[PDB]
């Protein structure tokens, strides 16, 4: 049978799907370690690799496949479900087998997605340092109308320290934090002014390489929930601007505490999609 | 350098970092010392080089060597960790060395 | 002419010895660089070597003799005094005269001890990684009713970093941290969740090879106070289980602060053998 990770109901993605809105015809690009298209629960219809001698249709790490499954696991009869199952999934490989990658590679992937009219970008990745080149990339993507979503980071908290990484820290990108199955912020979820919204980031069950599943932890797992919610909202209101979609998700988030640790709160795509 | 933003499940990390001074001696012995590192006494006189290495561990007496004063050489993932450190998982079995550089 | 090292009174081993319990008929295996059996203040009644070329009853290094002294320095009018003066001392050499050994060598000593009936095993030694063989060797020894004691390690602390070494970290073994004559944690004492009990480890005086004595530092000195304490308890209640003895030591210990840094606290053999 099909299993529904808690993340779907928590952000009320099921409610919106029941309205008949599943992100149909919205192009979402997962800039990660690739995706295992051959996985039954997924359906990658395109992409691009920026990892020497490696196809974007396979995933040697597993991370990308997992993130992707939270974004779009097919609503069939087996496995898991994604926040927006009917989305047009694109694997944009910018990280190698060991979950690492150069900024320029990521910049190349960002541009690709932009040039191929992607609607949403999901970057469950980060670096401690900034980069004029990367900021320009996500800045043009947003300017071009792309909803850019990134994982905030897993540096936890410490006094008033701002532990939000890049590109999440960029104001053109929605920095996503994490909470558990109880809407409680995960201790590892990064904090700071830049934190925008919270999403399920702990114990996220999703697709894993070579037709299986696994349970991972991190803002990596939370980012896709948001990018997926962006897709559902767009499948319902096709012509909203990247900005409007971003604002409605943060604008309808259910409050959870100081914006320093929760941003606007846990996303509620049902409220967002009204 | 960018890394997958997933939270890792490593056990702990060992980073052979040189330290100590004559008036502020470290506690260690040549056996438990790290290869590539050199240990000196309160007078700056060489005593020995670290005998062990991160990967492949061995047994050492757990006493401080009075003759040595100083040396000269959880969400964190192999990509996220720092080079110059060796990360192990539960039942401390070697896993990898860090890939990132320490912040400046 | 006999000296009483501050450690004995500190853990209240003197009080227990006055009640008449001194570890008689209790076998203690000191796995180390051997023991100088010919020391006038020590009485080694057996053991074995697992170091090619060195007999068990000699100690070219000196650490194993000091460690033994802290445990069973004879109660006469010379030198120092052990925690359990009447204990049956066993020299199991698993480290060469340079204080070095291989996990392989240690496992052999652990099994020898188990096989031969040792009531207590003391290991003032360790490695930073740990292996499958070693774990099964200590898990087994403890399962056969042996109280397994080991030095926690001298890595000090580092933020929230666990620096307890192996085999002390395995939970079939009691990890012992070190304090000074003021009951203050030594700055070199390792920390981490597995830290179980503290004992004197700074400036510990005792037997040293070539019929003399010396003052050494390290959790290496703390461990033998616990092993000796275990023997005292067994001296008073031969029927207790290795598990029960371990629990009295930790449940009746004097509180020193957060468990991370002090575990359950400074062992109090008077309260434990009560
Ligand atoms: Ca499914
Ligand atoms: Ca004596």
């Amino acid at each position: 049978a099909q299993t529904v990770p808690y993340g779907i109901p928590l952000i009320k993605a099921d409610k919106v799907q029941a309205q008949g809105f599943k992100g149909a015809n919205v192009k979402v690009a997962v800039l990660d370690t690739g995706i295992q298209a051959s996985h039954p629960d997924l359906n990658v219809v395109g992409g691009a690799s920026f990892v020497a001698g490696e196809a974007y249709n396979t995933d040697g790490n597993g991370h990308g496949t997992h993130v992707a499954g939270t974004v779009a696991a097919l609503d069939n009869t087996t496995g898991v479900l994604g926040v927006a199952p009917s989305v047009s999934l694109y694997a944009v490989k910018v990280l190698n087998s060991s979950g690492s990658g150069s900024y320029s590679g990521i910049v190349s992937g960002i541009e690709w997605a932009t040039t191929n009219g992607m609607d949403v970008i999901n970057m469950s990745l980060g670096g401690a340092s900034g980069s004029t080149a990367m900021k320009q990339a996500v800045d043009n993507a947003y300017a071009r109308g792309v909803v850019v979503v990134a994982a905030a980071g897993n540096s936890g908290n410490s006094g008033s320290t701002n532990t939000i990484g890049y590109p999440a820290k960029y104001d053109s990108v929605i920095a996503v934090g994490a909470v558990d199955s109880n809407s409680n912020r995960a201790s590892f979820s990064s904090v700071g002014a830049e934190l925008e919204v919270m999403a399920p980031g702990a114990g996220v069950y999703s697709t894993y390489p070579t037709n299986t599943y696994a349970t991972l932890n991190g803002t990596s797992m939370a980012s896709p929930h948001v990018a997926g919610a962006a897709a559902l909202i767009l499948s319902k209101h096709p012509n909203l601007s990247a900005s409007q979609v971003r604002n409605r998700l943060s604008s309808t988030a259910t409050y959870l505490g100081s914006s320093f640790y929760y941003g606007k709160g846990l996303i509620n795509v049902e409220a967002a999609a009204q | 350098k960018a890394c997958t933003r997933e939270c890792g499940n490593l056990g702990f990390g060992i980073c052979p970092r040189s330290e100590g001074s004559p008036l502020n001696p470290i506690c260690i012995n040549c056996c438990s010392g790290y290869k590539g590192c050199n240990y000196y006494n309160s007078f700056g006189k060489f005593i020995c080089e670290g005998e062990s290495d991160p990967k492949r561990p061995n047994a050492c007496t757990f006493n401080c060597d009075p003759n040595i004063a100083y040396s000269r050489c959880g969400c964190t993932t192999c990509c996220t960790g720092y080079k110059g450190c060796y990360y192990f998982g539960k039942d401390g079995k070697f896993v990898c060395e860090g890939e990132s550089d320490e912040p400046k």
